[PDB]
């Protein structure tokens, strides 16, 4: 994994955040529930 | 760690003391005045600590480790112990070297040995005592026998200390059972002094 | 940076061995360095006992390291806010009796991989010397040594067990000082002690001249003077 | 500064209840994309 403090998400420009630094270690646990995937266009439909 | 038992120097001589067994590079080695703290004088092989004169210098060869005095001086006098990470997080100590930068002249030991009193016996108690004295370098090994093969039991051997003419002196006591005192009729005690060795004999 | 041990120093046999060390200039707290302690035994080498640290990682809330020997029968423990080392051992023997050093332990601490790596103490303590006894305090046995080299021969004085020290033997009363010798004591497997003496005179003193060692212990009350012959 | 372990971020997962959850989910697809089929999965393409 890569550590990013500062983030533009949601391709905002003009305003950049700073994520503060944190003492100590970190460790978190969460549940995966799902996830957002994508077809390839390569096709070959009836192939794979 | 094995370190060897006594090293000797005139003043202004370099000395290059080893040590083996070790594998990684931890390797450190300390300076301990008799009748004081130890302190280190060399960590992580070569590299100094502060206050540490530039004559000190670690090095590792192989599995073998060497600490290398120059230019000996009356404060130099002293055990030098080494040490190294081993595996996970333990860590372990040699013997030490001892190291003299006392003055001259060498000279061969002298032995005196002493067999059980009458007295003594009385205590159904057998005592042997081994005097020797007037050695140099500081540092002697003894060996005791019984009519021919050796003696491994019952042998307290002390390390020695200086004198007053500066000649070192140590004494080694064999206790053992008056029967097996009275069976075997001679007892041998070796003692050996930088390779030559002196021995002395008793019997009842 | 100082260290200083504190504790007893006498401690009878089988029985619970604590010492505290107090530290002063530095800060308990410091990831930079382990702390523990190095015990050396009267006239012996250098023995790891052990070290840890509050200063800890995801899975655990510190690290303590002890020697496998002895790590049964010791205990480890740091006082963070007020500074302190302590040191606990449960069952001690005369086996264990040492002059403990107060250690820090230097090394990969402040940057290390999975484990933290101890490996030489950069900074020690002044040290004290704790003696573990299943006695009190006992008198020494004295028995004389008979002689006989070279014209002149040499006698002396065997001062046999115990506890503690020190010993003082002189011989005629200090009446004589040139070729007069006394070696060192020596640690029983029984955990007591013992010493002698050597004097070198001409053998044509021998006859009705005869020498006297007088033996002197404070701790036991013991003065005893015994006359040699061959 | 950085006290104790030297590491890079690291996210774990169980191999064997990621596994489960994908066999159970590469069941699915076939319900669509038919009985029989080859799916193959590959990381990220490329972009932001
Ligand atoms: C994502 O997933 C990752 C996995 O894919 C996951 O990584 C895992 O993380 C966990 C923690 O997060 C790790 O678990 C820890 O592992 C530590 C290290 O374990 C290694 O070392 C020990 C020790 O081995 C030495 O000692 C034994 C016994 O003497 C010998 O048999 C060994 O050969 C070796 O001996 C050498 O060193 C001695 C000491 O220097 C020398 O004396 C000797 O001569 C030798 O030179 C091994 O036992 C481990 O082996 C085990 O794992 C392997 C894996 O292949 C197995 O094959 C094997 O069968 C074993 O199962 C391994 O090699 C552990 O120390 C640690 O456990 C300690 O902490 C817990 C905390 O609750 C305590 O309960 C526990 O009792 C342990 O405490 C001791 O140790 C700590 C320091 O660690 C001390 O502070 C403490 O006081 C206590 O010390 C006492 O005992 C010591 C002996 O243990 C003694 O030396 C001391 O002096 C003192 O008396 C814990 O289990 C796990 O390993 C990771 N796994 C991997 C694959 O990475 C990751 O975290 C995940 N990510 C997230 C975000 O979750
Ligand atoms: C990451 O690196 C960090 C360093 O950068 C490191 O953080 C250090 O962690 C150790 C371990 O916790 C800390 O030591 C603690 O010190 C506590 C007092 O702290 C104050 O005083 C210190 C000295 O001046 C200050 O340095 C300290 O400042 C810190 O905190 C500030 C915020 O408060 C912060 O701004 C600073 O930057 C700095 O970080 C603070 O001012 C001390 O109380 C504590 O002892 C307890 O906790 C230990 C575990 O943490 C236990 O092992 C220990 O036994 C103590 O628990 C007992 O006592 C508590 C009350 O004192 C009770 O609540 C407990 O329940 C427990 O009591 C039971 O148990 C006893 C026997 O154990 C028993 O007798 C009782 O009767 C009862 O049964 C601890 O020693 C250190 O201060 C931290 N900071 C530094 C700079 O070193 C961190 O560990 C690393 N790892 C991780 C994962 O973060
Ligand atoms: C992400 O992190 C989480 C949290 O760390 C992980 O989920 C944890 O996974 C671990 C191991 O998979 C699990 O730990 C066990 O939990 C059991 C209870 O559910 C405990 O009983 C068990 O403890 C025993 O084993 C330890 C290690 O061997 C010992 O240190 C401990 O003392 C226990 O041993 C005892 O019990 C035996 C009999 O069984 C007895 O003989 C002994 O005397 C002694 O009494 C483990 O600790 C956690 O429960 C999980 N936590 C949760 C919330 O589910 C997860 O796996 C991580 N994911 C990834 C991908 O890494
Ligand atoms: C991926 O998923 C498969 C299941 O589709 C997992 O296979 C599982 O493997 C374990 C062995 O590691 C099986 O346990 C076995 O159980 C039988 C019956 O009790 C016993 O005879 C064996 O000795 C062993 O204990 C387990 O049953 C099996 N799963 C199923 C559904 O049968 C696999 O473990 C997963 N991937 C990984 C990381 O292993
Ligand atoms: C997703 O996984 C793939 C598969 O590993 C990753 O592709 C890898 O990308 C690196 C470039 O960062 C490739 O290195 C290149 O190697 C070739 C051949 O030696 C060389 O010509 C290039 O100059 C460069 O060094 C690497 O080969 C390539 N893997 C394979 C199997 O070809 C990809 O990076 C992963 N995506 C993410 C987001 O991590
Ligand atoms: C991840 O899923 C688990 C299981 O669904 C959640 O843990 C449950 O929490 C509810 C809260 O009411 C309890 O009733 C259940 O008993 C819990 N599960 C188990 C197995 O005991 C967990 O909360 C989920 N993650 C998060 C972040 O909420
Ligand atoms: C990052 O670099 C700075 C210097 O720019 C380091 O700070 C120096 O650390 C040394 C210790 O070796 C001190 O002697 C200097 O006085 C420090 N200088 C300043 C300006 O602070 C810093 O240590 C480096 N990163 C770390 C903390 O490891
Ligand atoms: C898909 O499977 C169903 C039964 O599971 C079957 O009726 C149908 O013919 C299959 N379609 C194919 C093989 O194209």
């Amino acid at each position: 994994c890569r550590i990013k403090q500062i983030i533009n998400m949601w391709q905002r420009i003009g305003q950049a955040m700073y994520a503060p630094p944190i003492q100590g270690v970190i460790r978190c646990v969460s549940n995966i529930t799902g996830l957002i995937l994508t077809r390839d266009g390569g096709s070959t439909n009836s192939t794979t | 760690l094995t370190q060897p038992p006594s090293a000797s120097g005139s003043p202004g001589q370099s000395i290059t003391i080893s040590c083996t067994g070790t594998s990684n590079n931890f390797v450190s080695w300390y300076q301990q005045h008799a009748g004081k703290a130890p302190k280190l004088v060399i960590y992580d092989v070569n590299k100094r600590p502060s206050g540490v004169p530039d004559r000190f210098s670690g090095s590792k060869s192989g599995n073998t480790a060497s600490l290398t005095v120059s230019g000996l001086q009356t404060d130099d006098e002293a055990v030098y112990y080494c040490g190294s990470l081993v595996g996970n997080w333990d860590v372990i100590f040699g013997g030490g070297t001892k190291l003299t930068v006392l003055g001259q002249p060498k000279a061969a030991p002298s032995v005196t040995l002493f067999p059980p009193s009458s007295e003594e016996l009385q205590a159904n108690k057998a005592t042997l005592v081994c005097l020797i004295s007037d050695f140099y370098p500081g540092a002697v090994t003894v060996a005791w026998k019984a009519d021919s093969s050796p003696v491994k039991a019952g042998v307290e051997t002390t390390t020695p200390s200086k004198q007053s003419n500066n000649k070192y002196a140590a004494s080694s006591y064999l206790s053992l059972t008056p029967e097996q005192w009275k069976s075997h009729r001679s007892y041998s005690c070796q003692v050996t002094h930088e390779g030559s060795t002196v021995e002395k004999t008793v019997a009842p | 940076p100082q260290l200083q041990e504190s504790g007893p120093t006498l401690v009878e046999a089988s029985e619970t061995l604590s010492l505290t060390c107090a530290v002063s200039g530095d800060s308990t707290a410091a990831c930079n360095s382990f702390w523990g302690w190095v015990r050396q035994p009267p006239g012996k080498g250098l023995e790891w006992v052990g070290s840890l640290s509050h200063c800890a990682s995801y899975w655990n809330r510190g690290w303590t390291y002890h020697n496998p020997s002895l790590k049964s029968r010791l205990t480890l423990a740091l006082d963070t806010p007020k500074n302190l080392v302590f040191l606990k051992l449960n069952s001690v023997t005369a086996a264990d009796t040492a002059t403990y050093y107060c250690a820090r332990f230097g090394g990969e601490v402040l940057r290390y991989t999975d484990w933290p790596k101890p490996a030489w103490v950069d900074l020690w303590g002044r040290g004290t010397l704790v003696t573990v006894s299943s006695a009190s305090t006992k008198g020494p046995s004295v028995f004389p040594l008979a002689p006989s080299s070279g014209g002149t021969a040499a006698l002396g004085c065997l001062v046999k067990d115990y506890f503690p020290e020190p010993v003082t033997v002189s011989w005629n009363s200090g009446a004589l000082t040139s070729g007069v010798h006394t070696f060192p004591a020596v640690l029983q497997s029984s955990g007591l002690y013992s010493l002698s003496s050597v004097v070198t005179v001409p053998s044509s003193s021998l006859g009705t001249q005869t020498y006297i060692c007088n033996v002197n212990h404070k701790p036991s009350n013991t003065k005893v003077d015994k006359r040699v012959e061959p | 500064d950085i006290i104790g372990d030297i590491r890079q971020a690291h996210c774990n997962v169980s191999k064997a209840t990621w596994n489960e959850t994908l066999g159970k989910v590469v069941k699915q697809l076939r319900k669509h994309f038919g009985n029989n089929t080859i799916i193959r999965f590959a990381n990220s393409s490329g972009g932001d």
